[PDB]
């Protein structure tokens, strides 16, 4: 199981 | 050896050659990059939101004078409000002002108002990787190696500059009429003639020097290249979880599992992509971007014709007019509304 729409960069870990 | 006497000469020639494009290259980029308000809201209609960020969205737009049409990225100012948000977006617009490669998106114009930033690019009408991926589900190692060798060449482009790039993802990479790739999305792009310490990406493609807040370098790109290969050619990553934090751990542990389909000579590449141990990660050894495009996956490519656009494209997206956007998926509109006072103004004088 993972992330399988679109992905937001981070701007801090 | 491996190559013969006649191969061999052809590969040094190759490479000095290089040297020779990438000389010239740095001179015209340096003359934009110290030498860089070429439009306004009203001279362009508003038609479709292409996509959302943190900061805003990309819209379709036309212009209204020539037809022409533009994706044009709008930032909130005050929602560019983390302090690593504002030199960020600075980044993004002096580098794309600056740089020009086949593989990169055209910025044409950039603007500000009260309330917003705008940067307006060349519209690219066959959509993102993503959604192509995920709805056939994989690339063939054919069709993955065709993209990553134009993403290879880009970053050669990018890091001779010293630029780094910082976001590589399939979110990012839109497919154009001829089925070649244009990079968009600059906003973590960033000149860095060593070391930099900002801790961004996007989780499933960040290097582990980066999770480990230590100061890292342009081989977090091919960490990134390692991760995009892999889940173009498997159709999801090699670090998936549901949640960021295990990610992070899956990224630092130094395990990677491949899916059995995957050739001997692609799990090879991606060991030594996916390293991490910086001594020992392809791209940051000593002859650099050259342990990658000679490896054993890369022996089909010809590298000058993937550059002059010479191979036929695995895939070419559909295009019924000038503004289609079928392409792409739909999002949620909500109108461009600009105050009458002017926000954050000392903030983006530079913009
Ligand atoms: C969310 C998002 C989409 C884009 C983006 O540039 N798209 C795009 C789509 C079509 N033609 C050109 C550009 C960015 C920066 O962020």
């Amino acid at each position: 199981a993972g992330r399988t729409g679109r992905r937001q960069a981070i701007h801090d870990i | 050896g491996h190559m013969g006497n006649a191969a061999a000469a052809k590969k040094g020639s190759e490479q000095e050659s290089v040297k020779e494009f990438l000389a010239k290259a740095k001179e015209e980029f340096l003359k934009k990059w110290e030498s860089p308000n070429t439009a306004q809201l009203d001279h362009f209609d508003r038609i479709k939101t292409l996509g959302t960020g943190s900061f805003g969205r990309v819209m379709l737009v036309k212009h209204k004078e020539t037809g022409n049409h533009y994706a044009m990225k709008i930032l909130d100012k005050q929602k560019v409000v983390k302090l690593k948000q504002i030199e960020h977006t600075l980044n993004e617009k002096r580098i794309l002002q600056a740089v020009n490669f086949p593989f990169l998106v055209k910025l044409e114009f950039s603007f500000k108002d009260n309330s917003n930033l705008y940067m307006v690019m060349e519209y690219v009408p066959g959509g993102e990787m993503f959604s192509h991926l995920r709805r056939i589900g994989r690339f063939s190692e054919p069709h993955a190696r065709f993209y990553a060798a134009q993403i290879v060449l880009t970053f050669e482009y990018l890091h001779s500059l010293d630029l780094i790039y910082r976001d590589l993802k399939p979110e990012n990479l839109l497919i154009d009429q001829q089925g070649y790739i244009q990079v968009t999305d600059f906003g973590f792009a960033k000149r860095v003639k060593g070391r930099t310490w900002t801790l961004c990406g996007t989780p499933e493609y960040l290097a582990p020097e980066i999770i480990l807040s230590k100061g890292y370098n342009k081989a977090v790109d091919w960490w990134a290249l390692g991760v995009l290969i892999y889940e173009m050619a498997a159709g999801y990553p090699p670090f998936f979880a549901d949640q960021p934090i295990q990610i992070y751990e899956k990224i630092v542990s130094g395990k990677v599992r491949f899916p059995s389909h995957f050739s001997s000579d692609l799990k090879d590449l991606l060991r030594n992509l996916l390293q991490v141990d910086l001594t020992k990660r392809f791209g940051n050894l000593k002859n650099g971007v050259n342990d990658i495009k000679n490896h054993k996956w890369f022996a089909t490519t010809d590298w000058i014709a993937i550059y002059q656009r010479k191979v036929e494209a695995p895939f070419i997206p559909k295009f019924k007019g000038p503004g289609d956007t079928s392409n792409f998926d739909d999002y949620e509109e909500e109108e461009i509304r600009v105050s009458i006072n002017e926000k954050c103004g000392k903030e983006f004088t530079e913009f």
